């Protein structure tokens, strides 16, 4: 029938295979150890997300500096959202098939304190009973949810790409009461800014802390350094579906 | 950040 | 922003697989062949994951989906091999098993490898672009049917015609009709290449005196396909009579 | 060939 492929079905194939953490099961668990193992995983997850974004039609056509800004602004949204999905498809947290934060690990010192935020995303997906195709449009929009105060360099093209995926999600919803579910799902998107703020707050604070000894891979460290000034000056604009 | 710039190119 | 059928073929193109060839043990024609069969099996598994993602293909009847893979696996393997070698005079089975000038001279080696070299040289000669390769490879999946016809023959016909047009488009976005003729003429000649490669493949499989091992993924296909060349129930689709 | 039928489902 449709031997010409929908934008959704393209996103379906470009979705990167899920990465293992490499966490050792013989060594005892620790908050120190889990966080570091998670940071390393985070780095490889970002490299995957770059390859992913480049495959999004239109994206590779933005200014290269814009492509950078979008990935720098949105990496945490993408990671947290995908986490929420993984956790929903398997209330626990599936960072990786080999590193699941279960009931017991949750009780580790300083653990649930951050995990509550990531759990929130996961319980929203289960609540709203989100489908896979909806998910793929939502994550795409998450790549496009923040911009600098005075816009991007290819603002027009960006505006048009974003407008495209808003429509794409609308199709996902119907292909599955319409406009209310749209509200619902776009309200979840809006509320990612609040999740990410918390997650980034703890991330930056840990990154900058002298006596904390938690390692970060270079991939993440360059971005964290490249963003701390921007967020602590206010050049970020959070694009909201509802004012 | 050159590595990202590189991975994007 | 609208994705083309060709941009989708790009995405679904599988990762290139390593052969796991030990580079510290003397080469022999037994060791290379056996290793390549093993590789071949994993490549077939990949091709299935690839076909399933080609738009339309998963909409065929399941028996038809099976038939086409059983008929065309050698076309898909040989053609990808041509491409890998073309992109390197040599044969790039894998980044860890390249048949250099040295390995070429081994007993019975060049005898078969000349057929796979042919594909590789034709791609160089015609200087084929990637997007053409991707359309051509998709047509190769659709290059033989049971003489009796497929079950979803109607839909198959539409799928094939789409990828012909698609190949056509790739040529335009690259003398256009001439090139279209030349590239379809190459596809046609893949039949001859594959016949040669399958003959020795089947001949080896059936020979008891050769201790050449085949992985089960391949052995099942080969077993299933032996009779259909013996009863001649295969129709080779050609662009030029 | 059952293995092929499987990978295709
Ligand atoms: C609170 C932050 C946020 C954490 C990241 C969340 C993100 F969703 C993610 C998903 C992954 O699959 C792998 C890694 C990350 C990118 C992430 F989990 C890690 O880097 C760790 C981050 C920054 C974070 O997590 C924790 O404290 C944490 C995880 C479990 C309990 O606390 C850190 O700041 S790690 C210390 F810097
Ligand atoms: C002549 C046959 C055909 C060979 C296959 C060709 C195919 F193109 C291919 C490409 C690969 O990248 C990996 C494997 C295969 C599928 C293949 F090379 C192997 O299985 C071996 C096959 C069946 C074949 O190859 C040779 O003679 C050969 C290759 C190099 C030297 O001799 C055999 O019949 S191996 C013994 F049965």
């Amino acid at each position: 029938p449709q031997l010409t492929p929908t934008l959704v079905s393209l996103l379906e194939v470009i979705e990167p295979e899920v990465l293992y953490a490499g966490y050792d099961s013989s060594v005892p668990d620790s908050t120190w150890r889990i966080m570091t193992t998670l940071n390393m995983l985070g780095g490889r997850q970002v490299i995957a997300a770059v390859k992913w974004a480049k495959a999004i039609p239109g994206f590779r056509n933005l200014h290269l500096d814009d492509q950078m800004t979008l990935l720098q602004y949105s990496w945490m949204y993408l990671m947290a959202f995908a986490l929420g999905w993984r956790s929903y498809r398997q209330n626990l947290l599936c960072f990786a098939p080999d590193l699941i934060i279960n009931e017991q690990r949750m009780t580790l010192p300083g653990m649930y304190d951050q995990c509550k935020h990531m759990l929130y995303v996961s319980s929203e997906l289960h609540r709203l009973q989100v489908s896979y195709e909806e998910y793929l449009c939502m994550k795409t929009l998450l790549l496009l949810s923040s911009v600098p105060k005075d816009g991007l360099k290819s603002q027009e093209l960006f505006d048009e790409i974003r407008m495209t995926y808003i429509k794409e999600l609308g199709k996902a919803i119907v292909k599955r009461q319409n406009w209310q579910r749209f509200y619902q799902l776009t309200k979840l998107l809006d509320s990612m800014h609040e999740v990410v703020e918390n997650l980034l707050n703890y991330c930056f604070q840990t990154f900058l802390d002298k006596t904390m000894s938690i390692e970060f891979p270079e991939m993440l460290a360059e971005i964290i350094t490249n963003q701390i000034p921007k967020y602590s000056n206010g050049n970020i604009k959070k694009l909201l579906f509802h004012q | 950040n050159a590595l990202l710039r590189y991975l994007l190119d």
